[PDB]
């Protein structure tokens, strides 16, 4: 029996699995590499995964996601109350405990964090065993480099709760670090920051490294940026062509900017991996059809301060740890949002050009690492 | 030279590499783990893969997917309409009878070969792979549906060669995939042991392929193998388009089936419901303007779904009923069934082949990669410089095949070579009396048992350079009959024997006519192949230098106003200011649509000046360490 890596993530979670001199990321039944950290609660079932993914806005008040985020907290504590003003489920107080409340097969229900995160990583588990052929019952499992002996504990409890044996709770950058062998490198203190931004959510750690012992320097966590905000930028300058070519402005009509706010995401996108991008709106406005295009470099140039941002939490864990730019010796990007080439660019040149370790997948980088640290604590 | 398999899928294609500890998945440039099936085509250059993809709702009169599926079609087939309900783009005739697109291209009207088509994706998929690899690419092993006919595996060979690849075997998809679970499972049976029997159901997007296999460490045999081709996720997609078509008609009082781009919204948004209702017991479906101002908003349970396919269920069973039969096995005598291809995630589906074969499903392989990582080992065995631990496989050849030679002094004029139910490669060695030069072909025995409408004959050759000794009657001839590792029928070998001892005497010349493009032909193809390539890197290039301009542009003005402000003078300021300002409007008007050349030139003229500057900047920064050590 092989043990697994689980990241458990606060939108997605990964699981892999070292076997045969390598790590194989398990896709889950519907073949996707990520699951969702989602719990819906119906009438009739329970839905862990994709599934509650899939049903969330029809049913937002039954459906438990960022559970992390309340996790080892307390009711009283300010990340948890100013939290709750964004969620559409209902969390309530026991005994300054924080309790997510659901209606579950027409009653009232409540669950503490660490029961909903169980949840989650028994859907992982399962993955594993169907891959496997056989039990799984011992798991590395990652947390935040900024979790406290609390929040790392109730993690441990989620996973036994899910039936695991919890050989290790070890923090995300350092299992990023350990998916390309930085701790390999013998004697000697290696400073090594990790990038990891992606799904709203902003984390830049430092680490030394000496000996493959690790040790935090810096944690800094700027953790909302990316999303709406680069897509107004597109909708806004393409809203101002159409001003431009057809003399109207398609600002006042809802439909209609919602539809170019579409191909904008769209768009976005394409130009990761290509350094232009077409639109072609039929009917956008009154009848008229809008085709344009526009290039990756335009495309920064709108969002420079945004993209410009990311660097914020770069200087402030340098600070922190004390340390200058030329002191870091190596780079770890993890997150999806490291895939945009600006974000790669802006870094790189920041640091000087150098290089970055960033060939696993960076949505996978770090259960990768927990799947290998999971294999030595076996062997 | 690094190894290389191909899974080419009718959706989607999985390109896998034997390197370092063993056999990777090459991500492409958009980091996906698989490639969009798709060829389109532009004004200035071509849209292949993932690009293909992108600008195909925007282009689907120009762009060809199924690129598997027309392979060898006959343009009058009897099944074409089943083939062309699928394409969005115009199919023509081609000179010998087989289908092609018809597409606009660089301002003109082109007509591409099936053949043709398929090489352009390769070409672009051995892009990726060479990308990644940093390495030569040379060879191929490509994955084909076992339902591939003889003619369709020379096709998709040569498409190989016109991407300037050899195709180093045409392998059956599942049989790859059997090959890559026994070269990574650890338990095998060893010696006198009784073989363990696996059952493969691989169900994409066009194909229901059942294929039952022997185990033992170190080998494998296929035992039955059948195939649907006519079952697959897009007859799932279509059924839910059709369906939504009838119900618009009614609550929405629009026509999708007038419409192509309309119909073409809801098929794509189709295949994202369908998905949702493998998880899911319920799915809304919501579609913003799928025609001018209409907004149309219903749902769909699974059980719905089910009922949608009810005539495509009623073959559910066929294919493991009949990989049993040829098997010669009950359904108690499987060991373990494994599933792999995207639409065995349907639960109908799932319920259907366990219940088949009274068995739960094992889903102990990656069912996206099983089939690639098999065709990149296969391809391993292949390479003359890369040892890789040995696997012995056979599959099963179905039918009957014999040969056929001038009668002239023997007895018989044909025997049957490779009997139905046999394995291959296979060999046969025989010697027939010859009177002179002769005639040779190779036909299927009984063509009743063959797909309708498949010719009799396979190959033919001709047999020169044979020379009657003194003792002037008769000569024996000895032949090599080959059917290869594809399942390709050939002549390998013929010699004149007898020059106490009887000894070789002649080496024959054959001349071998096959499915196979002429050497002449291919080297047409080639060409075509090579230009259409060099005009879409060209595009590429000048693309990618005037974004960089562009991009460079924006960071030295910007850059003159911060770290830059202290390292020039006024004149040296106000003159790049004065150029940067010159060049982005430049961007705009005769730039907006130059050559290469010219947007090199105008980011030298620009970098030159910026370097200057750069480099005090960059001086006084090493000062500063200088200061500190
Ligand atoms: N979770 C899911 N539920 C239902 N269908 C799915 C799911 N995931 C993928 N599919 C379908 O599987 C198909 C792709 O599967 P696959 O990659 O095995 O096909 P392919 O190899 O390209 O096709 P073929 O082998 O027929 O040439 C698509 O039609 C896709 O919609
Ligand atoms: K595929
Ligand atoms: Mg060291
Ligand atoms: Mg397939
Ligand atoms: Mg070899």
């Amino acid at each position: 029996a092989a043990a697994i890596g689980i990241d458990l993530g606060t939108t997605y979670s990964c699981v892999g699995v070292f076997q045969h001199g390598k790590v194989e990321i398990i896709a889950n039944d519907q073949g996707n590499r990520t699951t969702p950290s989602y719990v819906a609660f119906t009438d009739t079932e329970r839905l862990i995964g994709d599934a509650a993914k899939n049903q969330v806005a029809l049913n937002p008040q039954n459906t438990v996601f960022d559970a992390k985020r309340l996790i080892g907290r307390k009711f009283g504590d300010p990340v948890v109350q100013s939290d709750m003003k964004h969620w559409p489920f209902q969390v309530i107080n026991d005994g300054d405990k924080p309790k997510v409340q659901v209606s579950y097969k027409g009653e009232t229900k409540a669950f503490y964090p660490e029961e909903i995160s169980s949840m989650v990583l028994t859907k992982m588990k399962e993955i594993a065993e169907a891959y496997l052929g056989y039990p799984v019952t011992n798991a590395v499992i990652t947390v935040p480099a900024y979790f406290n002996d609390s929040q790392r504990q109730a993690t441990k409890d989620a996973g036994v709760i899910a039936g695991l044996n919890v050989l290790r709770i070890i923090n995300e950058p350092t299992a990023a670090a350990i998916a390309y062998g930085l701790d390999r490198t013998g004697k000697g203190e290696r400073n090594v920051l990790i990038f990891d931004l992606g799904g709203g959510t902003f984390d830049v750690s430092i680490l030394t490294i000496d000996d493959g012992i690790f040790e935090v320097k810096a944690t800094a966590g700027d953790t909302h940026l990316g999303g709406e905000d680069f897509d107004n930028r597109l909708v806004n300058h393409f809203v101002e062509e159409f001003k431009r070519k057809h003399k109207k402005d398609i600002s006042q009509n809802k439909r209609a900017v919602r539809r170019l706010r579409t191909a904008c995401e769209r768009a976005k996108r394409t130009l990761s991996s290509s350094t232009q991008a077409s639109l072609e709106i039929d009917s956008l406005f009154e009848g008229i059809d809008f085709y344009t295009s526009i290039t990756r470099a335009r495309f920064e140039e709108l969002c420079s301060d945004l993209f410009r941002s990311t660097l914020e939490p770069v200087e402030k864990a340098l600070r922190d740890a004390k340390l200058d730019k030329a002191q870091i010796h190596d780079l770890v990007l993890v997150g999806g949002s490291t895939r945009i080439p600006k974000v790669q660019k802006l870094l790189q040149d920041f640091f000087n050009g150098r290089d970055l370790n960033k060939s696993i997948n960076p949505d996978e980088a770090v259960a990768y690492g927990a799947a290998v640290q999971a294999a030595i604590l076996m062997g | 030279s690094t190894p290389f398999g191909l899974d080419l899928g009718n959706n989607n294609s999985v390109l896998a590499v034997a390197r370092n500890r063993g056999i990777d998945i090459v991500v492409n440039e958009v980091s996906n783990r698989s490639t969009p099936s798709v060829v389109g085509f532009g004004p200035k250059n071509r849209y292949l893969g993932e690009t293909g993809k992108n600008k195909q709702t925007s282009n689907i009169k120009n762009t060809v997917a199924n690129l598997k599926r027309i392979i060898g079609l006959d343009y009058h087939h009897p099944d074409f309409e089943q083939e062309s309900k699928h394409f969005t783009s115009k199919l023509v005739e081609l000179d010998d009878k087989k289908t092609g697109a018809e597409v606009r291209f660089a301002g003109e009207k082109h007509v591409f070969s099936a053949t043709q088509l398929a090489a352009m994706f390769i070409d672009k998929v051995k892009d990726t792979v060479k990308q990644d690899t940093k390495a030569n690419i040379t060879d191929v092993c490509i994955a084909v549906p076992p339902w591939y006919t003889e003619e369709q595996r020379y096709n998709i060979a040569d498409a190989a060669r016109i991407a300037g690849l050899n195709p180093v075997r045409i392998v059956n998809d599942v049989t790859a995939a059997g090959v890559s679970y026994g070269i990574f499972k650890t338990d095998l049976p060893e010696g006198e042991e009784k073989p363990r029997i696996v059952a493969f159901v691989d169900i994409g997007h066009s194909s229901y392929t059942c294929s039952i296999m022997a185990f033992k460490k170190g080998q494998l045999k296929v035992l039955g193998t059948a195939c649907d081709k006519h079952f697959g996720g897009r007859d799932f997609d279509l059924a839910i388009t059709e369906h939504f078509a009838d119900e618009f008609k009614t609550k929405y009082k629009i026509d999708i089936r007038e419409n192509p781009k309309a119909y073409n919204r809801i098929l794509t948004a189709a295949e994202k419901l369908k998905k949702v209702l493998s998880a899911n017991t319920n799915a809304p479906f919501s579609v913003e303007s799928v025609m001018n101002d209409v907004d149309v908003s219903s749902q769909l349970s699974r059980e719905e779904l089910e009922e949608l396919v009810k005539p495509l269920l009623e073959r559910v069973t066929e294919p493991v009923t009949k990989a049993l039969a040829q098997a010669k096995l009950s359904a108690e005598e499987v060991d373990f069934v494994e599933i792999i291809g995207g639409t065995t995630r349907i639960p109908t589906l799932k319920q259907s082949i366990s219940e088949a074969f009274g068995k739960p499903l094992s889903t102990t392989l990656n069912q996206d990669e099983a089939i690639a990582k098999g065709a990149a080992f296969i391809c391993a065995i292949h390479s003359p410089t890369l040892r890789v631990r040995p696997f012995k496989f056979e599959d099963i050849h179905p039918y009957s095949v014999s040969y056929s030679w001038d009668k002239q002094v023997e007895d018989e004029d044909h025997m049957e070579v490779f009997p139905a139910g046999s394995s291959f490669p296979s060999t046969k060695l025989i010697t027939l009396n010859r009177t002179g030069d002769f005639s040779m072909a190779a036909s299927y025995t009984d063509i009743t048992q063959l797909p309708p409408n498949t010719p009799e004959q396979i190959a033919n050759w001709e047999i020169t350079g044979v020379q009657l000794p003194e003792g002037q009657d008769s000569v024996p001839v000895k032949l090599k009959l080959r059917c290869d590792p594809s399942g390709l029928h050939t002549i390998e070998e013929a010699y004149t024997i007898e020059d106490t001892k009887t000894v070789k005497k002649d080496d024959l010349t054959i001349v071998a006519h096959t499915f196979g493009l002429d050497a002449k032909k291919l080297n047409e193809l080639i060409e075509k192949e090579n230009e259409m390539l060099a005009q879409d890197k060209l595009v590429a290039e000048t693309e990618d230098r005037k974004n960089t301009l562009e991009e460079y542009i924006y960071t030295l003005r910007g850059k003159l106003e911060e770290e830059y402000a202290p390292f020039a003078s006024d004149a040296e300021k106000t003159k790049l200011q004065g150029m940067l300002n010159k060049a982005e409007e430049w961007l705009y008007d005769e730039g907006f649509d130059s050559i290469k050349a010219k947007y090199i030139a105008k980011y030298e003229e620009l970098a030159s000046l910026g370097n200057i500057i750069r480099g005090r900047y960059l001086a006084k920064e090493e000062e500063k360490k200088q200061a500190i050590r």
